[PDB]
Formats: structure tokens, sequence, C-alpha cells
């Protein structure tokens, strides 16, 4: 087994052992979808208050 | 009560296991996709092992070993025997085999050319000499040495294969069913047409001449070996079979064992063997979803409940344990 | 030195953050009032622990942390707890009403009201950083705040800090300890929205740590305090390299380099050993070989799965205690001959090992006993996809009947986001199987 | 997270008064509003149902509504009557005469605005209002007719708050008038639209329990209300006391209601106890679990084996092994998995409170959203149709301005509710 890149310090040791070798959306778009859902909420509430007005 | 589900209705074996479980009065069956089961008699393809063992308050058991397909596929078995040092390339009970992709072609051709200096009959899975024919027939298959000198029963000069049923429980105990069957060829064996060369039940449909259903069981075959060859089934054949079953399952135990798993597995295996004219046993294939013989369905399936199911879910020997 | 900011969202994120920061102070020798007599550079410095702590003129060591919850009763216990002096009031943010186990209520309705405040408080910590690497985000999959608001936060952190890494410590839902029936919905929704914004996510199935507490700690009914003290031990093992001198996993980018070759497959499996009960009078201390062998038992993993029926892409061994490289290599040699450890053909078969000589630190009066050596294994195995199969199947059962969907649509969410999130999960499952078969 | 309690009509105020009697004793508050308890678990979440008053008295956040002064004067004379804020008494003089139309359209319209003024003053003082809980019957006129008019108007002013009700269903076994199926069918139509959670307290189920199980030959309303007050205490345990689950009304609705219209819960209680009767053997955890699921313990006269549980909630109260509670609850689900829908995984959630109710060392309260509740609505739909096919007694309602068309609409909607509960009984 190969043991490579052994680094030692006073806190401990680091190394690597090898056995076998190989064989975003914009802020503009985020706010737009946050307000498209708020629009849908206010619509659904408006339909409720319209129904209660009847 | 215990609860179980059935996800393979085409399973002749576990159809009988379901009836026996229900008749106990301590097992009730749920719907296919009800998660609150104790036992799963699952499907054969893409069984969801990743969903087992996550129901609180339920000990879950399944009738299949995840990863056992590497022993029950013709291509997987050959790769396993060659690459596993427990079995090795020098394995004395497996015929020479090579995996061909329509590969090992160049390495295979070297053996077939070394077979030209001398018999060179092979089978692909069909049967042919020389071997150039079968390659164009293949165009995944596996080519294997055809056993040209098999043991032939008399009267009839017949070919046969030996099927042994093996159950491995949640503890990885290996249970060999004391009852096996010889699937006979009711056609005389011709060394120079595949009805005599292939011993499959469906291929035989001279059928039924010497015994009912072309199925000779162990009692008659033992008496034949005594009268004809002055030996017994135990000494001449069954010792090698138990060695091959033991060796094959001990090899893959680290890969399939459910000893410390959140769910448990058992599985019924069907081992098929070939016997040559010198009473040497050869393993040909392993089946992960085998069907039993009608004469033995009642006894074997009852032994599955006793040994594999009731051992985990107890209520209010027909096997030979292979020791390791 | 480069700083890391921790963000704790929802109940699970806050209480686990409590456990971690309690453990950090004990390891680094920081007192509940923020004082650290070990520190000789008063008022600042670029030591390794300053990655997680800032320093004031009075000598206080302040966590680079922000706690967010849409409902105040959980963070209020932090405001009056043992470490109340540790945190500044501005880095503890609470709302009035929570998300009610509703992803859409935490992401859209209530999340919009508080997101700009949190990012401002987050910006106040980043302005005290000379070289910010990124963020560690602690949250739950099932919570309405842990799922809904975190995904909204992860979206905005990618916008405001594009060149920074973002790691997750996510609590996978387990019905044994959860009180919400719609956690598969919240989990799939938040995994879909966060996937492209998270560079590395360490999942912790509550079922796994629950049974570990039952089996190995002799605790009949483990509480969140039992669970979180064990979780923080694993988290500390993972973050020890960022807080201590060493050469392995020194920055957040090295986590993705060493563990995540495929961006979408960024869910390493964590296995930890030994977990020993403090009430066990007689205990035989386990060797390097025994604890390294335990890293391959599913009973010790943070997610119950079978790594034998998958393939590895990377594997780190993080040792704490009396461990030397000679014994690690001997243990690895014997383990390879006896276990099914299959790497993908485009990866080298090997382990990156990090050893910290200081043994694991335990909370006084806790359930964990002091061990002479422990190890946490980080292994990116395709076997962890079993948890996605479990989660997606439960999602499929409920969504086929549109059960509870009206709660999410009633918060402005469209029914299309469900199937959009589920198709992404379907793509993730096939990516795993393509690599692992 | 404060809750505004409202009680309307004769039945609503009598079970409402007994509710405040029971939970004031649990929280250690005397009739004078002073606290004289031992544990501080009694005061941690006391803000949910009580306002802290002068001298640190505790005044219930309760609003008492009726169209006649009779029953409400009985409340003020009752054992805890002086604990209620006197300004929250709102009453007319005409009464409603068991007439849904009088309560909902004529007599109750005169009084509803003054009720909303008291509701508004209680809500503006709330730090974070959860919603409302209403106690009322559906067979009378005030609690049924005016109660639903209040619910409709409360939803208009507070559209983002939870509406919870304790609704007593009529039964010919405990019948005041023949027109009770009319008032119930008219009220259920309103409850389907304008409430988030309704506890179906069936007077038929309360009668059979008092008769068949408790061996009371002639049950009074006091015997029926003893069962109501025990259930109301249990179902509100996780709202009033701290535990591993500090529940609220919204989380309760989100987790119990998979489809908005199917929000009618079968309550259940164990052990069943008769008044003034002391039994000295505490029940084991297996016994509480088996009984609380028994049909004989359901407060709605429905056979749960005729349907399937969509969601289940359970409260165990007392000193007991929570592990044994886990084992026994998991046992019921794994032993009767047929009666829980498989398309809502892990649809049973349980909580444990250390403080038991008065008189019992161990108790269990059952909250079930079962599709078998359609039997209750079927029963009332049959009694409704028997009279309505002859338009019998309709003149009492048309004389207050109602049209036959409104009865047909209410009949249709309840039959639709029955069909919708039948939709998921087979899926
Ligand atoms: N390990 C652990 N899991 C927790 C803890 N608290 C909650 N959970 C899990 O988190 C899930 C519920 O999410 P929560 O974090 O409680 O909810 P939230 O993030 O506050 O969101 P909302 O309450 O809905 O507004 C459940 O599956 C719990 O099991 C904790 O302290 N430790
Ligand atoms: N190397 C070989 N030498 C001689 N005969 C062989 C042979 N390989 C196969 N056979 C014959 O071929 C028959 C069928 O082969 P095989 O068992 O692989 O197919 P199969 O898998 O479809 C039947 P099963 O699944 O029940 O075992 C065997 O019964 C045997 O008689
Ligand atoms: N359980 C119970 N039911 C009651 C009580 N009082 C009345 N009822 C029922 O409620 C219906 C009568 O409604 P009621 O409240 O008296 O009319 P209201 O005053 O106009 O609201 C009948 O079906 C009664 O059986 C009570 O104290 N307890
Ligand atoms: C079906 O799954 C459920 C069912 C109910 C709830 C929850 C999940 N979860 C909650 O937070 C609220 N809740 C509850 N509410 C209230 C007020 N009393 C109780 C519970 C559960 C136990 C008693
Ligand atoms: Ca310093
Ligand atoms: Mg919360
Ligand atoms: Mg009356």
């Amino acid at each position: 087994m190969e043991v490579i890149e052994l680094n030692k310090c006073t806190s401990g040791q680091s190394f690597e052992v090898i056995l076998k070798p190989p064989s975003d959306p914009s802020l503009e778009e985020i706010q737009k979808k946050l307000e498209a859902a708020e629009e849908r909420r206010k619509y659904q509430e408006a339909e409720l208050l319209k129904h209660l007005a009847e | 009560m215990y609860t179980f589900v059935v996800r393979d209705e085409n399973s002749s074996v576990y159809a009988e296991v379901s009836r026996l479980l229900l008749a106990t009065g301590q097992w009730k069956r749920l719907r296919k996709d009800n998660p609150r089961f104790n036992l799963m008699l699952g499907e054969r393809n893409r069984l969801p092992f990743g969903r087992l063992g996550h129901e609180p308050g339920l000990v879950q058991l399944v009738n299949y070993y995840r990863g056992a397909d590497k022993l029950c596929r013709k291509a997987s078995l050959v790769k396993l025997i060659k690459t596993s040092p427990e079995l090795s390339e020098s394995c004395t009970w497996f015929p020479e085999s090579y995996v061909i992709y329509p590969d090992e072609r160049e390495v295979f051709l070297a053996a077939y050319n070394r077979r030209r200096e001398g018999g060179n009959v092979w089978i692909a899975k069909l049967i042919s000499s020389e071997a150039s024919e079968l390659l164009d027939f293949i165009d995944v298959h596996v080519i294997q040495k055809y056993l040209e000198k098999p043991l032939l029963l008399e009267p009839g000069h017949r070919k046969f294969d030996i099927r042994s049923w093996v159950l491995v429980d949640h503890l990885y105990n290996i249970y060999l069913y004391r009852e096996g069957v010889l699937r006979t060829s009711s056609e005389p064996y011709n060394s120079a047409d595949k009805t005599c060369h292939l011993t499959n039940h469906c291929i035989q449909k001279n059928y039924g001449r010497y015994e009912e259903g072309n199925e000779m069981f162990f009692e008659e075959f033992n008496q034949y070996l005594m009268d004809a060859l002055n030996t017994t089934l135990e000494n001449s054949i069954l010792l090698q079979i138990k060695h091959i079953i033991r060796s094959c399952l001990m090899c893959i135990e680290p890969a399939i064992s459910t000893k410390h798993l959140h769910y448990q597995s058992f599985q019924l295996f069907g081992f098929d063997f070939m016997v040559d004219e010198e009473l040497k046993v050869w393993l040909i294939e392993v089946n992960g979803a085998p069907a039993c013989a009608q004469k033995l369905y009642a006894e074997l399936c009852q032994g599955i409940v006793d040994v594999a199911i009731s051992s985990v879910f107890p209520l209010a020997s027909i096997f030979i344990k292979l020791h390791h | 030195m480069r700083e890391c900011i921790s963000i704790h969202v929802g109940q699970a994120g806050v209480q686990i953050g409590n456990a971690c920061w309690e453990l950090y102070c004990l390891e680094h020798g920081i007192q509940p009032d923020g004082q650290m007599p070990s520190d000789k550079t008063i008022g600042g410095g670029d030591d390794s622990f300053n990655t997680f702590f800032s320093e004031t003129g009075a000598g206080k060591h302040v966590p680079r942390a922000v706690f967010v919850d849409l409902e105040p009763t959980v963070i209020d216990e932090v405001r009056t707890g043992t470490y109340r002096q540790l945190f500044h009031p501005e880095q503890l943010i609470t709302g009035k009403e929570d998300a009610a186990n509703n992803y859409a209520r935490g992401h859209y309705t209530i999340g919009k009201e508080i997101i700009d405040l949190v990012l401002d408080r987050i910006r106040k910590l980043a302005d005290q950083c000379t070289g910010l690497q990124g963020f560690l985000v602690f949250h739950s999959f099932g919570g309405g705040t842990g799922s809904g608001f975190t995904s909204l936060l992860m979206e905005r952190l990618s916008v405001d800090y594009g060149k920074k890494s973002k790691l997750e410590f996510s609590i996978y839902p387990a019905p044994q300890v959860s009180t919400a029936v719609v956690e598969p919905y919240n989990s799939i929704l938040t995994t879909h929205t966060t996937l492209e914004h998270s560079d590395c996510a360490f999942m912790v199935d509550n079922e796994a740590i629950y049974d570990i507490c039952r089996r190995n700690l002799d605790i009949e009914r483990p509480t969140y305090t039992n669970l979180n003290r064990l979780i923080s031990q694993i988290v500390s093992s993972i973050t020890a390299s960022l807080r201590f001198d060493g050469a392995l996993n020194v920055d957040l980018t090295e986590f993705q380099t060493n563990l995540v070759p495929y961006p979408r497959i960024h869910f390493p499996l964590a296995t930890y050993a030994p977990v020993i009960s403090a009430e066990k009078a007689y205990h035989e201390q386990l060797s390097v070989a025994e604890i390294t062998n335990a890293c391959f038992e599913p009973a010790n993993q943070m997610v119950k799965c079978d790594p034998r029926h998958g393939k590895y892409m990377a594997c780190c061994l993080l040792y704490r205690g009396d461990v030397v490289p000679k014994d690690v290599n001997a243990a690895i040699a014997t383990i390879k001959t006896k276990r099914s450890i299959q790497f993908v053909d485009w990866c080298p078969t090997g382990f990156k090992v990090g050893i910290n000589y200081q043994p694991p630190t335990v909370v006084p009066g806790g359930d964990l006993a002091k061990v002479q050596r422990a190890v946490c294994m980080l292994s990116n195995t395709t076997a962890i996809a079993e948890a996605w199969a479990r989660l997606d199947h439960k999602f499929d059962l409920m969504y086929a009947k549109r059960a509870f969907v009206h709660w999410y649509v009633g918060e402005g969410m469209e029914e299309g986001e469900f199937s959009e999130a589920r198709e992404d999960m379907a793509a993730l499952e096939k990516d795993y199987e393509e690599v692992g078969v | 997270r404060e809750i505004v309690h409202i009680q309307a009509g004769q039945c609503g105020n009598q079970i409402g008064a007994k509710f405040w009697e029971v939970i004031s004793d649990e929280h250690g508050i005397d009739p004078t509003g002073s606290y004289h308890g031992d544990s501080d678990l009694q005061l941690e979440r006391i803000n949910v149902y009580y306002n802290e008053a002068t001298g640190n008295k505790y005044v219930p956040r309760a609003i008492l509504v009726d169209l006649e002064p009779g029953t409400m004067d009985s409340v003020r004379s009752g054992p805890f009557g002086q604990i209620f804020r006197p300004d929250n008494f709102v009453f007319g003089q005409s009464g409603a005469g068991n007439n849904w139309a009088k309560g909902h359209y004529t007599e109750g319209a005169e009084l509803v605005d003054s009720v909303l003024d008291v509701v508004r003053k209680e809500s503006e003082s709330c730090d974070c209002l959860q919603g409302f809980q209403l106690t009322h019957s559906l067979g009378g006129g005030t609690g049924s007719g005016m109660g639903t008019l209040l619910i409709s108007k409360i939803r208009e002013e507070y559209p983002d708050r939870i509406m919870n009700t304790f609704s007593v269903m009529p039964s010919p076994k405990v019948s005041d008038t023949v027109v009770e199926p009319y008032n119930a069918t008219l009220s259920v139509h309103q409850l389907v639209e304008n409430t988030d959670e309704t506890y179906c307290i069936d007077n038929e189920a309360l009668y059979d329990i008092c008769f068949r199980t408790l061996k009371l030959t002639t049950p009074t309303y006091g015997d029926l209300n003893h069962l109501v007050s025990a259930t109301m205490s249990g179902v509100t345990t996780c709202l009033r006391f701290p535990g591993q689950l500090n529940a609220d009304l919204r989380k309760l609705a989100v987790n119990m209601v998979p489809f908005p219209r199917l929000h009618f819960f079968m309550p259940g209680f164990a052990p069943l106890t008769s008044r003034g009767s002391q039994q000295y053997r505490a029940l084991t955890v297996p016994e509480l679990t088996q009984q609380m699921f028994d049909s004989k313990n359901m407060m709605a006269a429905c056979d749960p084996r005729h349907g399937r549980y969509l969601t289940v909630a359970a409260i165990f109260r007392g000193r007991m092994s929570m592990k044994e509670v886990d084992e026994q609850m998991l046992n019921v689900q794994n032993k009767n998995s047929s009666y829980f829908v498989e398309w809502i995984p892990n649809n049973v959630k349980t909580a444990v409170c250390d403080i038991p109710p008065r008189g019992l060392k161990m108790s269990a309260t059952f909250i079930g959203n079962s599709t078998a509740i359609q039997e209750l609505f079927k029963r009332i739909s049959e009694q409704f149709t028997a009279m309505f096919r002859r338009k019998a007694f309709l003149h009492w309602y048309t004389g207050e301005g109602m049209d036959e068309m409104e009865f047909t609409e209410a009949e249709s909607n309840m039959n639709d509710l029955v069909s919708e509960y039948q939709q998921y009984q087979d899926a």
C-alpha cells in the first residue's frame, strides 16, 4: 500500500493510503417567484371574501 | 399474530408457504404494499431491500438474500469463481467457462486452440464442436466445456442432472434438503439434435418411459448405484455436492450476510449438478428462485416454515446442516 | 486563516447548534462567559480556532454563528441558557408564529417577512471576516422552518456569496421521534430547492442515532438531548480539521474536493465509533483495528444502509486520540481482505486519513464515556440513495391522493412544484444507480 | 399563542362552563381566579386559555353568548361563574325557540355585532392569536344558528386564524324537538366550509355510553356533560401543558386534515367513568390503549371498523412508561393495519403528559379522523329527509324568511360530504 503526503504537526498527523489506482437563479427571479405566490395567496383570499360577501 | 405480504404470485414454492402460514392461525396476510409486515415474500426483480428494516416495532424478514444474484446469473457465477481465491481459477468442480460479449474471447480461443492439438465440445447459454459456429449464434452469453462423457443410467443410456434444494436461514446456516431429484433424459445419449443433450423438463415434451415425469428420486438412484456400480449415493456423489454447496455459499457470505443488518434474509436455492462417468460431480448453475417437485412440495415448504420462518417468529429434521 | 459562519435554522438546527457550540467550547477551553485563558493574543489573532470564534477587546470568544427560528420558544432557551453570555443578542433571530410543519409557509409566507433581516444579521458577521470561506447550515428536513426557510436562505446565500462554499448538516426524518406527518413533503421540496446551492451535505437519519442511543448507550427512550449530544460528537469530528492544526480538510473547499467528485452526489455517509455508555463500569478500550472495523458496520452509520451493495467515490478516516499511521495501515490492510469495499472504476481505491492526538471530548454528566481513541469515517457511497428511495416512496404514497396538498397551495405554492421537486429526486436516484451499478 | 373560547346557547354554555371548571382545577385556579397550586407546569402555558388580571388573577379568555338570559344566569350562579369577565356576557332576551333561522338570520343578527365587539377586544390584547374554539349544539337555535353565523363572521374578520369547534350532535335518544335534524343539517353545511377542526360530540354516543357501559338507567345532561368535560380536557392537554410536544391549533389541523372538508374528528376517552363514582384500580397502559380504540369509548356513535383512519392523535396522562406507550401504540397499528390508510405513512402520533386529570391516576384521550364518521352524517341525513320529503315543520323556518331551496342545498352538501368520506374508504 502506498503511503503519500505524510504531514505531521504537534496536534496529529495527516496522510493518504492508496490500495489500487483507477481503472444559480438571480435575486430578481427569486423575488419574482416569492411575489407570484403572494399574488396567488391574495387572490385566494379575495375569492374567499367575495364568497363571504355573497 | 404475525403478518406477511406476498409480492410474487407466480412462485409455486411460496404459494404453498403462504397457505401453510395462514393455516397456522398465527399468521395473517396483508396487501402487497402494506409496509407493516413481519415477512416479505418479495418479487424477483428489483426487490426493494432499501425499504426493509425501517418500521419501528416490527422485526422484518425477507425470503431473498440481497446480492445473491452474483451466484445465480450465468455470467456472474463464472466471474465469481475465477476472481474469488476461495474458489480460484484452478477450481476442480466447475467446468472451463468464459464470458463472451456479443469479453474473454482471445483468452478463450487460446484454450480452444490448445484443444485442437488433442475433445473440444462446448456449450453456450447451443452445443457445437470447433466453436466458430456458436460465436455467430451468440451475436450476454457464457460458453462452457460440454461434458462429453457423462454418467449414463441403465437401462436407457440416458443423461441426467441432479437438483439439490438448499435453504440458508437468517443465521447463515446452510440446510441441504435430504430429498433431491434427477431430471432424466428419456432419449439415449448420442455423441455424434438437443433433446438427448439437454435435460430440461420443458425440453422433454420418448418422455416418461422409465419413471413418472422423468424424475428419479434419491431412493431408486441410490439402489441403482448399489446394484450397478457397487457404491452409494452418499459416498460417490453427495459428498462432493455438499462440498460445492458449502464452498459456494461460504465465499459470498461476507457480501450477502444479514447478521448485523436492520432486516434479515433467508433464501431457497436450487443447485444443479452433473455427474460424469467417473462419479465426479460438476456444478453447472445455481437458481435463486427454484421450483420444487410435486412429491416434495409439502415436505420442503413445511421445512421452510420450521427452519426459516418460525425460527424468527415462533409459534405458541428434513435438512442436512452443512457445517462451517 | 479563513473564517466559517454557522447558521442554525429551525428547532432541530438550533438545539443541535447548542450541542455543537457547547462541545466546541469544551474542546477549545472556552468558558461559558466567553473567556479563554489558553488564548494569549487578547483581542484577536489568526489561530485555527478563530475560524469559528471571534475575539473582542475584553477577551471574549464569540461564535461566528446565527440562530434563526420563526418561533421564539426554542431560541429563547438559548437566550437564558448556560451559554447566554456567549452569543450577541443580534445573532439570535426569532419570529412570532412558526411554519406549522409546512414547507410553503416557511419558504413563501413567513420566510419572505424575515429573510432580509437574517441576511443583514448574517452580513454583520461576514463583515468581521478577513477571508470568509462559506457557511455550515444546520437544519431538519421535516420541519416547516428547517425545510422551507433554509431553502430560501440557501438561495439567497448563493446570490450574496457566490464564491463561498455551503455545507449542510441535515436531519433526515424518522417517524419514531417526529410529530409531523408531512415530513416527506417538506424533505423532497427542500432537497430539490437546495440541491444546486449545497456543495456538501451530511445527512443524519434520526432513526440511526436513535437506535445507536438505544443499543450502545442503554437508553430506553432517547430524548433530543441524548440524540444531539451524539450528533455534535460526529459534527465536531467533521469540523475538527477546520478548528485545529492539520493538513487534511483545512478549508470548506477541500470537503468537496476530497468527498464530492459529482456535484449532485454530495451526500457523504458518516460512520462513527466507538459509542460507549458512561454508565458501563467495566469497559475494555477498543483498538485502532476494532474501531476502524466498526466504521463498516451499518449499525454505526448516521444512515442505515448497506455499503456492500453500492460503490465508493471517496473515503476519509478522521481519528481522534491515541492513533498512529502504522496501526491505521495495518487495520486497513486486514479490513480490505474481509469486507466488500468496491470503488467506482474512475476513482482510486484508498483512504485519506487525518489524526488529531487530543482524544474526544465529552460533556461532563453526559451519556458518552471517555474513550482513548475514536474515528469518524466519511464515505461517499451510492448506498446512501436507499434513504432517498425510502423518502420518495413515502412521498409517492401521499401525493398520489393529493393528501395535505391543499395546505401548501393555500400558502401560494403551486401543485407543480411538488412534481417538479419529485422529478428532480427521481433524477437523483437514477444518478446514484448509474454510478453504483 | 392565545386561544379565544366562545360558548353559545344552552348546550354550548353548560359544557363550556364545565370545561372551565375542569381545566381551572387542573391548572390550580380557584373560583375567585387566584392560583393555589403546587406545580409550575400548571402555569407555564396558562396564557393559552387565561388572561393574567389585576393582583395576578387569571381570567378565562371566554365569551358567553346566548339569545335568552336563562342558562347564562345559571352559569354566573355556578361554582366557577364569578371567574368569567362580566363584560364577556352577551345575551338577548327573545330566545331562538330551537329555530336555526331565528339564530342565524333574524334574532341572532341583532346580537352578533355586539358579540364580535367582545371578540375583538379579547383578540387585540393577544400577543399572538392562534384562533378560536366554540362550544355549541347543532340541534337548537342559538348555538346552531347563531353559532355558525358567528363562525362565518369571525372568519371574515380573522381569515388567517384557526376555527375549532366542539359541536354536539342531536339524537332522538336525547331529543328536545323534532326539528333537530333540520338545525343539524343546516349547521353541518356551515361547519364544512368555515371550520378547521370540529370535534363531533354525538349525544347518541354519550347516551349509549351512559346506558350500556356506565349502567346509568336514566342519564341526565349532567351525566352526558361529565363525558364531554373529560374529553374536552384530554383533547386540549397538549395545548395547555408543556411536554415534548407543545402543540397548537394550526399544527393540529395541518397534521390531522388531509383534505379541507374532512375535518370532523371522532373523540374517544378511557377509562369511562360515571360521576360521583370512585374506582380505585388504575388501568395498565395496554388497557388504556385497547379501550381508547374501542368503539364503546367513541364520543361519536360510529363503528370505526366500518371505515379507515386517515389520521390519529392520542394523549396519555399520568405517570407511566413512555416506552410501554410506544410499544402498545405500535402494537395497535401493527395488529390492525387494515384500518389505517396506507397512503398516509405513520399517521398515528402520541404524546404523554405527566399531570393526570382529577380523579384518575392514568387516562387516555383519542382523537380520530375516521371515514366512519359518515355514519353520523348519514343518520342525520336520514332523519332530515324523512321530514323534508313531506316539507314537514318547514313553516317554522319559512316564517323567518327562509326558502325551501336552502334546505335542498344543505341536504345536498351533507350528502356530498358523505360521498367524499366514502371516496377514501375504498382508496
Ligand atoms: N436530532 C434532532 N432532531 C430534531 C430535533 N428537533 C426536531 N427534530 C426533528 O425535526 C423534525 C421536525 O422539524 P423541526 O426542526 O422540529 O421543525 P422546525 O424546523 O422548527 O419548523 P416548524 O416548527 O414547522 O416551524 C422531526 O423529524 C424531528 O424528529 C432535535 O433537537 N434533534
Ligand atoms: N457443461 C455441460 N456439460 C454437459 N451438459 C450441460 C452442460 N451445461 C449444460 N448442460 C445441460 O444443459 C441443461 C440446461 O442447462 P442450464 O441448466 O444451464 O439451463 P437453465 O438455467 O435454463 C435450466 P435451470 O435453471 O433449471 O438450471 C442441463 O440440464 C444440462 O443437462
Ligand atoms: N350533551 C349535552 N347536550 C345538550 C345540552 N343541552 C342541550 N343539548 C342538546 O342540544 C340540543 C338543544 O339545543 P340547545 O343548546 O338547548 O338550543 P339553544 O339554546 O338555542 O342553542 C338538543 O339536541 C339537546 O340534546 C347539554 O347540557 N349537554
Ligand atoms: C396524525 O399526526 C399528528 C396528529 C396530531 C398532531 C400532530 C401529528 N403533530 C402536532 O404538532 C399536533 N398534533 C397534536 N395536537 C394536539 C393539540 N394534541 C395532540 C397532538 C398529537 C398527540 C396529541
Ligand atoms: Ca487570540
Ligand atoms: Mg419549530
Ligand atoms: Mg334548550
